[PDB]
RNA sequence: AAAGACCAGGC
């Protein structure tokens, strides 16, 4: 349930998840939005 | 940047307008007699 | 005078003094039709 | 900017993963202009009730 | 207000009279050229075609000056406007304007600039005199402003969108002075430090290192390739240091040659150890270093920026005072174009090998550093339970600090020396150090063994969370790793803490850089 | 009718808002546009972030040469709803003698 | 005081490659041919471009930059065609130039791949090397491309769409025994494909006698030329530019004489 | 200065208004030649 | 705006001479020949034929400047022996030499294809 | 932080801080504050477990994105207040894992080191093995690098939109870049690097390119720039109208050519223009006509690429036109690698006179080895290496700063697993002579991108042109055909040379000349 | 943009070669195989198609100026 | 278009 020597793989799919939701801009847009 | 010293471009801009305050006004001194060489006459 | 409309690209004729005003697209940009006179491009 | 003071200019521990080490422009304005992180996110507001 | 426009900096007085702006200017990049001379500027075609210089038709020039107003302000080798006694102008880039082509004595024709035009070459955060020298116009093709490599240090020039003003005198009297007294090579020598300003600097200062040594031997066809461009040779094939079984020149033979007239000088190599002046081999020096040139001869030696560099009593400075500086520009020319031509032959580079020493080396490195972390801990635990005294005239505080980072010197200067000591002789990082035109014996430390302590506002990393450096480390650390100090080298790579703290350093030296510029051209302006 | 305000481009409120990147290219934008600017008079601006002192928070600050040995401020506003800011000094008055 | 007699041996032949090795001769001659195999060699290539009707995506000098670098068929032509400089007509005239007429229309919705095979020259011996297909420029529905390109003879010295040849791998010694170029380690280095010696040792023993010889070559045509004609008139342009300096160095004597 | 013991040749100090109230003009120019020259070659710099 | 015309390496416009020769008066009979549009590839071919010939002295190539195109050949041999003549000698024996290894190359061709 | 993680009461950007020493708890909820998220660390173990990574590797066609994550309580936006209190570790598998005991409450693990970089310092390969001065001046180069800024390029016309032929993702690329959006708008083209000193033109910084390779397209690029005008009515009968203006019709007339002018005053696309030229026919009716029409800058020798006509906010007749120039990389262009090696173009050598490996590969730049040294870009060699390892063996290099996993030995061996050299050092052959260079060169495809500066954008020359009005001295700017500023230092640099009447030429007769008549018994003017 | 044709350091033909290249890539191969299936033997080649991306199918979504 | 301000950027 741990994710040991595949830390490489897992941390860049969470990275990839953060950006594909939010994007570059977000806080831009968030704001605008508010 | 213990004796520390204005080196550099503020100690030029110091000697430059003659600053009446320096930041680090310093003093050096020497000794006459045996308290030149002895250490606790100095 | 021939432009090239920008949303229905359908060419309609227009001379100078009269507003821009697409036909049968209802678009207000227009566009100036590559000219006819012809121009020499070397390869380099 | 024509202000001498060097210490706002300096790069902050306080600037991990939240603004760009190495990126800032240069010229009078190094330091005094900074480009966000990557990852960094900015509070939107919350009303506190 | 009128007080507003009588001002300083863009006011009426400072803007307008003290400085100002002027006709007969031209700017553009600026690019290499090693084949030019050291007075020489290379200029686009269309500046010159823009620029003109005003002349006067005499009976000597009325033919060439009559030619160039026939061939008008199209064909590049024209004139542009002509001027007759009266002050009326006449414009030659409007219609042919057959009835105007006459030309009389006391006309003005103001023809394109030509090759050998005297002109003065400006880059302009101008700290010195030599900041702006007067040069000889040579046409080039393509759009950029070249200029010769020695003369790069009078005017901090780098060839990186770097762009220098161009301004052409407009009278004979102008032009007469700029040429006897602003020239490039009658400027060499600086008054500021009595010093050559320009010298033989970067590419051809290492091809001269790795030339002058008792290694190099040249072919035949070599030499002849070499030899002719020495522009001051005066024919004669010198007879090569070995004869049998094959003839082979060697490089301070065909240096010599480039020496002008007899110059005596005695110079040391950048390796040249103390210990040889002591004992024997004091005029034999086993690893050719010294520098002795006896009769305009290189006899024995490595040259480097000792030598040839920008120092007083080097090679180059010895020319210009015994032979003068017409002679000295020509010395500095034929070296750069007959070592440039030889490095073609040999060939430098830098490479990943280059960067990278010898495993025991690596192994003796980190011992180093476990050695120096496990004497700062044994520090910091000294000072933990109060054994550490206080040096007078300094806290606890100070004096640990002191401590930690005479271990950290310490250990940082070792590293460097045990990795100096691991290159080879083909190393091109310790050949372009011991040549001296770029890099230093801490930059070599820092690229293979230690990048070494990083320091803001002269003290160790402080403490910009609540007590600690980051958050990755506990609170109150002042061991080597938390408060800054890059175990790794730049070869290795910096871990992400290390990093941060490397950017924290070099934003130092970047604000630097752009804050106390200000204040030293205030200063500058102030003195003058 | 009170006015118009201008638009940041792929906000919720832009045309932009949730359209694929066929959509984006039937109305010639480009899908890797990551929006976030003002269309002002043609021209594409953006709004740069403003650095500014935390408010309602207390700050202790020491100046070097000022009458005051050890000065607290407190940048204060209200919920944001009106005034710019109201800010209150509290120091200590060195040690030379009044 | 005279010429040393060169041999050459082929060892690979194919249709887009020839490996062929020269011997006991001059490294300077073998320099200056392994030159002109990409500067000197003339060939035909699209100089000349005029468009009609451009609706891609490129713009017009894009691919007219693209039409010039695409290769053409020049093996037998390329002699007796002249350089539009040296000939009498102006403009261009088929005794010194090629047409290639251009015209594609995208109708269908899936995207069009405009290729050397649309390219239609008025002689069938310039072929753009398509007995895949060299892409031009793709067409969306309702975009047009229509130009008419003429083809001038040049070598690569005027533009590098002139260069006949691709990377002409030249190599001489390669056991290092001149000791031209000293390896810091030579264990570490990886041993030629001409390399005569045992894998165990490095180099050969230095030569202080020797002098260059052997030079092995390898030239990859692109297609245009057929790679035995691309040497083949290098070395017969060389000859003519020997020969042409020789009759103006003739000249010049006997008129400064 | 007034200091027994205290050299009241080779004492000196870097500021150059006191200097100049105590020792004169002269030992200003003096001491200040020595101050810029100190100022200037400690980065190992020269200058005529 | 400043780039010249491609055809600047080879081409000769009106008034220039393909060759030149100027004698250096620096030492006896030897020669400066001054070859105008024409770069390395044969400024190296004279030069290397040239040190074959036993009677010269000294012989080389060179570009005063890449961005012009122009090659200063000097030429020094034995007395009794001009160095114009070397420099045609050296000239027709590449042309010998070239004909020669044409000839050898079609051969290798012919006995390569179909042998 | 257990409601915070499950996210019932308080939203996760809510930030809490529990300063212990000072007895004070700040929870804040205001606008501005800046975070980041962070993993959670229950004990010594992750709170991010096998099953988030299998669900996210699913993440499409699942409705599970990172919002989910954040709701799982594994991930949390920590902010700098809160950042004080907390204590993070570097990675997982290093910091979490029983070794030496140095920390063992840790609370936060950073999801990957590389992310404390911005949009323009990720995209450098090797980050950490550069002088943190040349991160930061590859950071501001970057924003000038040329390409496809944009895919609708076509479709704006804007000024000054400068867009690269041939843009290529890189050799060697970091993991960021990605996400940047780098590889489908590149910025830049690999190209075969040669650190070396060849002929002497690439030293300093400058570089020698590929006259040959520049031919085939190499760096080339086009410039667009865009025109705007407005029709406007301002006075009574005064009134402004886009059309071709005759010889003789209108007062005002400059000696530039109309002829290329349609009816409406409008050059058709596809049109070729050069310096000096009429874009717009426009003129004024006086209250017979005054000409206001537009002409090119100088000597930009462009084609009219587009030409839009369309009523403003007024109503009025509003024309643009984009006229493109395409610009060949001449010896004056900027181009700089990906680590701050910026440099000019010394001089383009074609493929005969480049220096040769054994293959025929002759580098499409080469730069000078004298950089190197001084600046410390290592992580450009390393670069070089690993871009040529990668191109022989088919994969995109990975240059992610903080591996651990990808040293200088490793990518050496692999690169002498494919017949070269392992320090990436190749034998080349000279170009001129044939000869073996007698140092072996460093050779490898290295990332270089073209900058915006370039040379026919800032030549000047001046040569007695428009005046000041006021002044009566020469103008400011290239663009006006302004005179160079002889500033104050000039005039001391001159005085120190004692060049007086250069100085009185410099600041009385080249600039602007005058004569007054002042009387003899007063001394004012007359 | 799209792909260029005449690699530019040597000059080989690789605008031909782009189409095989996807294919092979969408099919079974990796880059490697790929670019070795498609002779490509210089690495001077192998970065034209390897480090190419393809603008063009990009530039194609857009409808024409006209129709 | 004129000078004014602002902004970004090069050395
Ligand atoms: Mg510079
Ligand atoms: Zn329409
Ligand atoms: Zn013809
Ligand atoms: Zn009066
Ligand atoms: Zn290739």
């Amino acid at each position: 349930e741990i994710t040991p020597d595949l830390w490489q793989e897992a941390c860049w799919i969470v990275i990839s998840s953060y950006f594909d939701e939010k994007g570059l801009v977000r806080q831009q847009l968030d704001s605008f939005d508010e | 940047f213990a004796k520390n010293v204005t080196l550099g471009v503020p100690r030029l801009k110091e000697l430059i307008n003659i600053s009446k305050k320096p930041k680090t006004p310093s003093l050096t001194v020497f000794l006459l007699g045996q308290s030149a060489r002895d250490a606790e006459r100095a | 005078m021939i432009y090239i409309c920008g949303e229905c690209h359908t060419e309609n004729e227009i001379k100078s003094r009269d507003p821009i005003r697409c036909r049968e697209c209802g678009y207000r940009i227009m566009y100036k039709k590559r000219t006819k006179r012809l121009v020499v491009f070397d390869a380099r | 900017r024509d202000g001498k003071l060097a210490k706002p200019r300096q790069l902050h521990n306080t600037l991990w993963g939240m603004v760009c080490p190495a990126e800032t422009p240069e010229g009078h304005a190094v330091g005094l202009v900074k480009n966000l992180a990557l990852m960094a996110y900015i509070s939107v507001g919350s009303q506190p009730s | 207000s009128l007080k507003q426009r009588l001002k300083g900096k863009e006011g009426r007085v400072r803007g307008n009279l003290m400085g100002k702006r002027v006709d007969f200017s031209a700017r553009t990049v600026i690019t290499p050229d090693p084949n030019l001379s050291i007075d020489q500027v290379g200029v686009p075609r269309s500046i010159a075609a823009n620029m003109t210089f005003a002349e006067i038709v005499t009976p000597f020039n009325i033919d060439r000056l009559q030619e160039l107003v026939r061939r008008g302000n199209s064909q590049y080798p024209g004139a542009k406007y002509i001027i007759r006694d009266n002050g009326d102008r006449i414009d030659l880039r409007f219609h042919p304007k057959p009835s105007d082509l006459h030309l009389q004595t006391g006309y003005k024709v103001e023809r394109h600039m030509c090759d050998g035009d005297i002109v003065i070459f400006n880059r302009q955060p101008t700290l010195h005199k030599m900041s702006m020298m007067g040069h000889r116009v040579r046409i080039l093709p393509w759009s950029t402003f070249r200029l010769n490599l020695s003369v790069t240090t009078p005017y901090n020039a780098d060839f990186d969108g770097d762009e220098m003003n161009l301004h052409l005198p407009q009278s004979l009297e102008t032009r007469a002075e700029i040429q006897e007294l602003a020239m490039v090579p009658r400027m060499i020598v600086t008054p500021q430090s009595n010093r050559p300003v320009m010298g033989i600097v970067q590419d051809t200062l290492t091809a001269v290192r790795k030339f002058t040594k008792r290694d190099v031997f040249l072919e035949r066809g070599e030499v002849m390739n070499l030899l002719m461009f020495l522009s001051t040779w005066d024919g004669k094939v010198p007879q090569p240091a070995i004869l049998k079984p094959r003839p082979l020149w060697t490089g301070k033979q065909i240096f010599s040659l480039i020496i002008p007239g007899h110059i005596n000088c005695i110079r040391t190599h950048s390796t040249h150890p103390d210990d040889e002046d002591s004992g024997p081999y004091k005029h034999i020096s086993p690893g050719d270093t010294k520098v002795v040139v006896e009769n305009g001869e290189l006899i024995m030696g490595i040259l480097c920026k000792k030598s040839l560099g920008t120092s007083a009593g080097s090679l180059v400075h010895i020319s210009y005072l015994e032979m003068g500086h017409d002679i000295t520009r020509l010395f500095y020319s034929n070296i750069q174009t007959v070592i440039n031509n030889w490095l073609l032959i040999e060939g430098h580079t830098i490479g990943i090998g280059d960067s990278i020493a010898d495993s025991k080396t690596y192994q003796d490195i980190q011992n180093t550093i476990k050695k120096a972390k496990q004497d700062v801990i044994e520090v910091i635990e000294k000072a933990h339970n109060n054994e550490l005294e206080p040096t007078p005239g300094n806290t606890l505080r100070q004096t640990f600090e002191n401590q930690v980072n005479r271990i950290l010197n310490d250990a940082r200067d070792k590293t460097g020396s045990s990795a100096q000591k691991s290159l080879s002789e083909y190393n091109n990082f310790k050949s372009m150090v011991v040549s001296g035109a770029k890099g230093s014996k801490i930059n070599i430390s820092q690229v293979i063994a230690v990048v070494g302590q990083q320091n803001v506002e002269g003290k160790r990393i402080p403490f910009g969370f609540k007590h600690r450096t980051l958050p990755h480390f506990i609170k109150d650390d002042y061991g080597p790793e938390s408060r800054g100090f890059v175990e790794n080298s730049y070869l290795a790579g910096l871990t992400p803490t290390e990093f941060f703290f490397h950017a924290m350093g070099g934003r130092e030296g970047l604000i630097d850089t752009a804050v106390k510029t200000a204040e030293t051209g205030y200063i500058q302006r102030r003195l003058i | 009718f009170i006015g118009k305000i201008p638009i940041m481009l792929r906000s919720t409120y832009c045309l932009l808002n949730g359209l694929t990147d066929r959509d984006l290219c039937e109305l010639n934008e480009c899908p890797l546009d990551p929006g976030g600017y003002f269309i002002i008079n043609g021209s594409e601006k953006v709004l740069i972030a403003q650095e500014k002192m935390a408010t309602n928070t207390v700050y202790v600050f020491a100046k070097k040469d000022s009458k005051y040995a050890y000065t607290g401020e407190c940048r204060s506003c209200l919920e944001n709803s009106s005034r710019p800011t109201s800010t209150i000094w509290v120091s200590m008055l060195a040690r030379g003698g009044q | 005081p005279y010429a040393n007699q060169p041999t050459v041996r082929i060892t690979e032949l194919t249709d887009e490659n020839v490996k062929f090795i020269i011997e006991n001769t001059d490294l300077a001659v073998a320099n200056s041919i392994r030159r002109v195999f990409i500067a000197e060699v003339p060939i035909i290539a699209i100089d000349w471009v005029q468009i009609d009707a451009n609706s891609s995506v490129l713009h017009d000098e894009f691919i007219a930059h693209r039409l010039g670098l695409i290769p053409l068929i020049s093996d037998d032509i390329v002699d007796k065609l002249q350089y539009s400089r040296d000939c009498t007509c102006e403009e261009f005239c088929p005794e010194c130039s090629v047409e290639f007429t251009l015209d594609v229309r995208c109708n269908e919705d899936q995207t069009r791949h405009v290729t050397s095979r649309d390219l239609i020259s008025n002689s069938p011996r310039v072929i753009p090397v398509t007995s895949d297909d060299i892409l031009i420029v793709k067409l969306r529905k309702g975009q047009e491309l229509r130009l008419r390109a003429y083809a001038k003879k040049g070598f690569g010295k005027e533009h590098a769409k002139w260069n006949p040849t691709a990377g002409v791998a030249f190599e001489y010694d390669p056991d290092n025994a001149l000791r031209h170029t000293v390896y810091p380690k030579p264990e570490e280095w990886p041993k030629s494909e001409y390399s005569e010696l045992d894998e165990d040792e490095s180099q050969a023993p230095y030569d202080p006698n020797g002098k260059p010889e052997r030079f092995y070559y390898n030239v990859e045509s692109c297609g245009s030329l057929r790679p035995e004609t691309i040497v083949l008139s290098a070395l017969s342009g060389l000859k003519k530019k020997l020969s042409d300096l020789q009759t103006q160095l003739s000249h010049e004597i006997q008129s400064d004489v | 200065l007034s200091e027994k013991d205290v050299d009241p040749v080779r004492t000196t100090s870097n500021d150059i208004v006191e200097i100049f109230t105590v020792l004169g003009i002269e030992a200003v120019r003096k001491a200040l030649e020595r101050e810029l020259y100190h100022v200037i070659s400690f980065d190992g710099s020269y200058v005529n | 705006m400043n780039a010249p015309p491609a055809f600047e390496s080879f081409l000769l416009f009106e008034g220039e001479k393909k060759i030149t020769i100027n004698k250096d008066t620096k030492v006896p009979n030897a020669c400066l020949f001054t070859i105008n549009k024409e770069d390395h590839t044969l400024g190296n071919i004279i030069k290397s034929q040239l040190l074959k010939d036993p009677q010269v002295l000294f012989a080389g190539y060179k570009v005063p400047h890449p961005l012009e195109h122009k090659i200063i050949i000097r030429v020094q041999t034995t007395p009794d022996y001009s160095p114009q003549e070397a420099f045609t000698n050296a000239i027709t024996d590449l042309i010998s030499e070239l004909s020669l290894l044409e000839e050898r190359f079609r051969v290798a061709i012919k006995d390569k294809q179909e042998g | 932080r257990k409601l915070r993680r499950q996210m019932d009461i308080i939203v996760s950007e809510v930030s809490m801080i529990r300063d212990i020493r000072e007895r004070e708890i700040r929870i804040y909820t205001d606008a501005g504050r800046i975070c980041r998220p962070l993993l959670i660390v229950e004990k010594q173990k992750l709170l991010l477990k096998k099953r988030h990574i299998d669900q996210l590797k699913e993440r499409e066609y699942n409705n599970y994105s990172w919002q989910d994550l954040v709701a799982s309580g594994v991930v949390e936006y920590i902010d700098t207040l809160e950042e004080e209190t907390v204590m993070l570790a570097m990675t997982p598998d290093d910091l979490q894992e029983k070794e030496v005991a140095y920390c063992s409450t840790y609370t936060h693990c950073e999801i990957h080191p590389s992310m404390i970089l911005g949009v323009c310092a990720s995209i450098i390969p090797f980050p950490d093995h550069n002088q943190s001065p040349r991160n930061t001046y590859q950071s501001a180069m970057g924003k000038q690098a040329m390409g496809v800024y944009i895919t609708n390029f076509h479709v704006r016309m804007d000024t000054l939109a400068h867009v690269l032929y041939y843009p290529q993702k890189p050799l060697v690329t970091t993991r960021s870049m990605e996400y940047l959006r780098f590889r489908e708008l590149p910025a830049g083209i690999n190209s075969i690097v040669a650190i070396a000193s060849y002929t002497g033109y690439n030293q300093e910084d400058s570089v020698i390119m590929n006259r040959s390779a520049v031919d085939r397209g190499f760096f080339r690029s086009v410039f667009y720039r865009s025109y705007k005008e407005q029709e406007s009515k301002k006075g009574f009968d005064q009134e402004e109208v886009f059309e071709k203006p005759t010889r003789e019709t209108c007062q005002g007339m400059r000696h530039a050519i109309y002829d290329k002018l349609d009816d409406d005053g409008l050059i058709a696309p596809g049109v070729r223009v050069s310096g000096d030229d009429v874009i717009i026919g426009k003129t004024v009716t006086l209250p017979t006509k005054r000409d206001c029409s537009t002409f090119l800058r100088t000597s930009e020798t462009g084609i009219v690429d587009q030409v839009m006509v369309t009523l403003n906010q007024e109503g009025y007749k509003f024309c643009k036109i984009r006229v493109r120039s395409v610009r060949i990389p001449q010896i004056g262009d900027k181009f700089a690698s990906r680590h701050g090696q910026k440099g000019t173009c010394g001089i383009q050598y074609r493929q005969e006179d480049m220096p040769f490996t054994c293959e025929g590969i002759t580098p499409d730049i080469i730069i000078n080895p004298h950089a190197i040294p001084s600046r410390m870009t290592i992580g450009h060699l390393i670069e070089c290496l690993q871009g040529k390892v990668s191109a022989n063996k088919g994969e995109i290099g990975d240059a992610t700063p903080f591996n651990d996993a990808v040293n200088v030995q490793k990518i050496s061996n692999l690169l002498s697993d494919y017949g070269y050299h392992l320090r990436g050092n190749e034998v080349l052959y000279n170009g001129f002579t044939g000869r073996k260079i007698t140092s072996q060169i460093f050779i490898g495809p290295t990332y270089y991108q073209r900058l915006k500066h370039m040379v026919d954008d800032k030549i000047h020359s001046r040569a007695r042109g428009p005046i000041q009005i006021l002044n009566r001295q020469p103008m400011e700017g290239r663009s006006r055909d302004g005179g160079l500023r002889f500033g104050e230092m000039e005039r001391d640099c001159q005085i120190a040379h004692g060049a007086a009447q250069f100085l009185r030429e410099r600041l009385f007769e080249a600039s602007d000349p005058y004569q007054v008549h002042v009387c003899n018994l007063c001394g004012i003017m007359a | 943009m799209i792909i260029p044709v005449r690699c530019f350091t040597c000059g080989k033909i690789v605008g031909n070669k782009w189409e095989a290249y996807l294919g092979l890539l969408q099919a079974e191969y990796t880059e490697g195989d790929a670019l070795d299936a498609l002779g490509l033997k210089r690495y001077c080649c192998r970065r034209m198609l390897l480090a190419h991306v393809d603008l063009i199918e990009k530039l194609l979504n857009y409808a024409p100026l006209e129709k």
